[PDB]
């Protein structure tokens, strides 16, 4: 439906408030259920009409023009829930036209460190409420980790390619506010072992039906098993999985050893028919020598001697029947024996070449985790499955860059400007920074609040990069360590030719050993002038980042040349490398869930810090330091839709604090 | 509850991670019992080859012909006295009894055991047996 749609749309519950419409509509939700339904439909109705033209700025005013009797009757009740979608980002966010522009008087001043989607996100947001914002960017651009390389023709991105399906996904309102070429990416994905030769239909399927198999397994080894704790230590999805093969290879012998136990116990039971035979043969034999002496007393015999001939008769046919029977049986045994004979089980969990393939599709999970498979929460690695978008993947065509560019449009950001030291008193905040092309050049920015949208990779820096005065607190700290922030790479190949499959995104390279599983692993093929992209991922990524560009390249044309030809594949004629975790201003490429982590860690990043008083016993500060960023939003991490959306949270939050909800 | 054809008993997931090398191990004990076992399949392999070839010829050049006999009624002096005969040898193996006369049924032997009981003292032949 329609007004359901809106609400899918907007990752809400159409049916139910959630619990942050709880806290702002305390009445409601405690109250009557047909209210209740009067306020569903009053909040889904105002996100469709948003959603139906996101291009321009929904006012309240016009909201009620267009809801009709009875859910237009308490405008009090339609300004509230309008308001409350504007401040926490649900409507009226991204780049809209502003019907009212923006009123000259400002209130508070917030700077932001980091010009990402998170932080460009927020500031959008906090200018839209009335609020002076200043962005403090490190590097000479925008975007953070939405990177797009350009030269000439050629247009790639270095980190965040792909956009997930647009069902709930706030990328879908950007894409129609900003012209991005979205294009399917169409999944079919042929492999070739590291021969350059295909793998084969039926291998391709039994061995990744295998590996979700496995995965299933490792699921089932952690909820019903419980384990998830081993020599005292948190399990990872990797210890689990050598687990589950480990017992896969162990179930094969085994079943091999009940096989050849069957055959010992024919065997057993023929060796001892054949000894029963062998005996009554010479019994026979002995016993007809009898009756052929017995039977040559010619007659007349008297009645003995007779009797001797007819007896001997008889036990000698009693034994020919009992031999008879002894063969009969003889052959009943040598039947099963011979399709025991015949029905070995399986000689081998995997072999070599499967065991290989499979390795690809953990690389591939090594790649879409961004960490090597021992570092997953076994129990934690998939939390955020449950809140997948619908719809098929996307690419940008134009390169991801056109988003965070879009963004920045009217912001006052100062690029080329490294934080060193964030100062957060009772009475305020100052942010020391320095340019970064002459680290002498020093800046002081006083602001009302900071918000800290750095990467998890640079708050984990020891020695640090940004120091916090006061430190941030432990419960805080714990948590930066415990998280995972993970690494993956991108070669960008620029040829003047395509000669791969056009109609293909994707072609897998199966690596020939377990530790180079991760090493160009993966080519896409998603622009419009000839470009491959590779990919390094897991225990590969941080290897390669110490290897030479031109070494790197030459493996990768070594990899295309087995697959393609030697002489279909010519010099590209531009080539980047991604090196995230060398990369200062990154550290890495995205958070991940670490063993010894968990979700609740992501919202302890969310939480803002609140400094102690400056007289003692004064009254309670407010928070000053915020956070946001991919690695601070539980239920979407390690995306641009994730980061998007911690930035217009923590833009309601500020303004919430700074100007009252 | 896993997934068909996946094997993942608690009891064995223990055996495989109490231990650093607990894996390798239990497949390593695993490939020797197999090892053995498939040694001591060639033993009764060859074993069992040895013994069907002493039964070459099987019993064929010691079956006798099937000869049939007209049940007849009657008691000759000579199949009476192979009857107490086979009494003596055979106790109360009625069929045996009938097989060694040839020509007296089942039934007709047993009618031998009372008609002729005092004058054979069978009774006394029947103890004679149960000696040996
Ligand atoms: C290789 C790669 C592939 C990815 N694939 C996808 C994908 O296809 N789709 C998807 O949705 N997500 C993907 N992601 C994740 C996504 O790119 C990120 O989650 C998101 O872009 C990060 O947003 P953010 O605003 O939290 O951080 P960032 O964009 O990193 O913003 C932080 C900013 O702070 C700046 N900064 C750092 N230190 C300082 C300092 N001392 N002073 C001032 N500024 C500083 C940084 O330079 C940066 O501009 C990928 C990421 C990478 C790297
Ligand atoms: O290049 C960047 C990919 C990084 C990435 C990290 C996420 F946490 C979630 C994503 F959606 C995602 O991007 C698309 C993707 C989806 C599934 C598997 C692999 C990649």
């Amino acid at each position: 439906s329609g007004v359901e749609g809106a609400a899918f749309q907007s990752r809400l519950p159409h049916d139910r408030m959630t619990s942050q419409e709880a806290a702002c509509f305390p009445d409601i939700i405690s109250g009557p259920q047909q209210t209740q339904k009067v306020f569903l439909f009053i909040r889904n109705r105002t996100l469709q009409l948003w959603l139906d033209n996101p291009k321009i700025q929904l006012t309240f005013e016009a909201t009620l023009q267009q809801l009709e009797a009875p859910y237009n009757s308490d405008t009090v009740l339609v300004h509230r829930v309008h308001s409350y979608l504007e401040r926490h980002g649900l409507i009226n966010f991204g780049i809209y036209k502003r019907i009212k522009p923006l009123p000259t008087k400002k209130t508070g001043k917030v700077i932001i460190i980091g010009s990402g989607v998170s932080g460009l996100a927020a500031a959008r947001q906090l200018q839209s409420f009335g609020m002076d914002v200043t962005l403090l960017e490190a590097r000479d651009r925008v975007g953070g980790r939405v990177a797009t390389f350009r030269k000439g023709n050629y247009v790639a991105d270095l980190g965040a390619m792909v956009v997930t399906g647009l069902g709930g996904n706030p990328m879908a309102v950007v894409s129609k506010q900003v012209n991005m070429e979205l294009a399917k990416i169409k999944q079919k994905c042929p492999l070739y072992e590291a021969n350059g030769q295909a793998v084969p239909k039926e291998k391709d399927e039994m061995v990744e039906q295998e590996f979700n198999r496995l995965l299933e397994a490792t699921s089932y080894l952690s909820h019903q098993l419980d384990f998830n704790v081993l020599n005292n230590k948190p399990v990872s999805l990797g210890q689990a999985l050598e687990v589950v093969i480990q017992l896969q290879e162990k179930h094969v012998k085994d079943e091999q050893i009940e096989h050849w136990k069957k055959i010992v116990k024919t065997q057993e039971e023929l060796k001892e028919l054949l000894n029963k035979m062998v005996n009554l043969k010479e019994k026979i034999k002995e016993l007809h020598q009898q009756y052929k002496e017995a039977s040559e007393v010619k007659p007349p015999r008297d009645i003995t001697a007779e009797f001797l001939v007819k007896s001997k008769h008889r036990d000698l046919t009693a034994l020919c029947k009992e031999y008879d029977e002894l063969a009969e049986t003889q052959g009943k045994l040598e039947e099963k024996l011979q399709e025991l004979e015949a029905n070995p089980p399986s000689d081998v969990y995997l072999s070599s070449r499967d065991r290989q393939i499979l390795d690809w599709h953990f690389a591939n999970l090594e790649f879409a985790n961004a960490t090597p498979l021992s570092t997953l929460s076994l129990k934690h690695w998939d939390q955020d499955d449950d809140f997948e978008f619908t719809g098929s993947h996307l690419t940008v065509r134009n390169g991801y860059s056109c988003v965070p560019v879009a963004l920045a449009e009217g912001l006052d950001i100062k690029l080329n400007t490294a934080v060193r030291q964030v100062r957060y008193t009772a009475s305020g905040c100052e942010v020391i920074a320095v340019n970064t092309r002459s680290t002498s050049q020093t800046f002081i920015y006083k602001c009302d609040a900071v918000l800290c949208t750095l990467p998890l990779g640079v708050l984990k820096q020891q020695p640090p990069a940004v120091q916090f005065v006061p430190p941030l607190p432990e419960w805080k700290t714990s948590a930066v360590q415990r998280m995972g922030f993970g690494n993956l790479n991108k070669v960008v190949l620029c040829f003047d030719r395509v000669f791969w499959d056009p109609s293909v995104n994707l072609f897998g390279h199966v690596g020939s050993t377990t530790a180079s599983r991760g090493e160009l692993f993966l080519f896409w093929n998603l622009y419009k002038a000839p470009i491959l992209l590779a990919l390094v991922a897991g225990e590969a990524a941080g290897i390669m980042e110490n290897i030479s560009d031109d070494v790197i390249v030459g493996r990768c044309l070594a990899i295309l040349k087995g697959i393609f030809g030697s002489s279909a594949v010519p010099q590209p004629k531009e080539t980047v490398v991604s090196r995230w975790r060398a990369d200062p201003w990154a550290r890495g490429s995205y958070s991940y869930v670490a063993a010894g982590s968990s979700g609740n860690d992501y919202d302890l990043m969310a939480q803002p810090i609140t400094p102690g008083p400056s007289i003692p016993g004064a009254p309670q500060p407010i928070p000053r330091l915020f956070f946001a960023g991919e690695h601070t939003i539980r239920n979407y991490p390690a995306t641009v839709h994730g980061a998007l959306l911690s930035g217009l949270r923590e833009a309601g939050r500020i303004a919430d604090q700074f100007l009252g909800a | 509850k896993p997934p068909k054809g996946m094997f993942l008993s608690q009891e064995d997931v223990e055996a495989v991670s109490a231990n650093a090398t607990a894996a390798t191990t239990v497949l390593r004990q695993l490939d020797m019992e197999l090892v053995s076992v498939k040694r001591q399949i060639q033993n009764i392999k060859q074993t069992n080859s040895a013994l069907k070839e002493k039964l070459d010829g099987g019993i064929e050049p010691y079956r006798l012909p099937e000869v049939i006999q007209k049940c007849n009624a009657r008691w000759t002096t000579e199949e009476q006295l192979l009857a107490v005969q086979a009494i003596r040898k055979y106790g109360r193996d009625f069929q045996a009894i009938s097989d060694v006369i040839g020509n007296k049924s089942v039934v007709q032997v047993k009618n031998f055991f009372v008609n002729y009981r005092r004058r054979f003292n069978i009774d006394e032949v029947l103890q004679e047996w149960e000696a040996e």
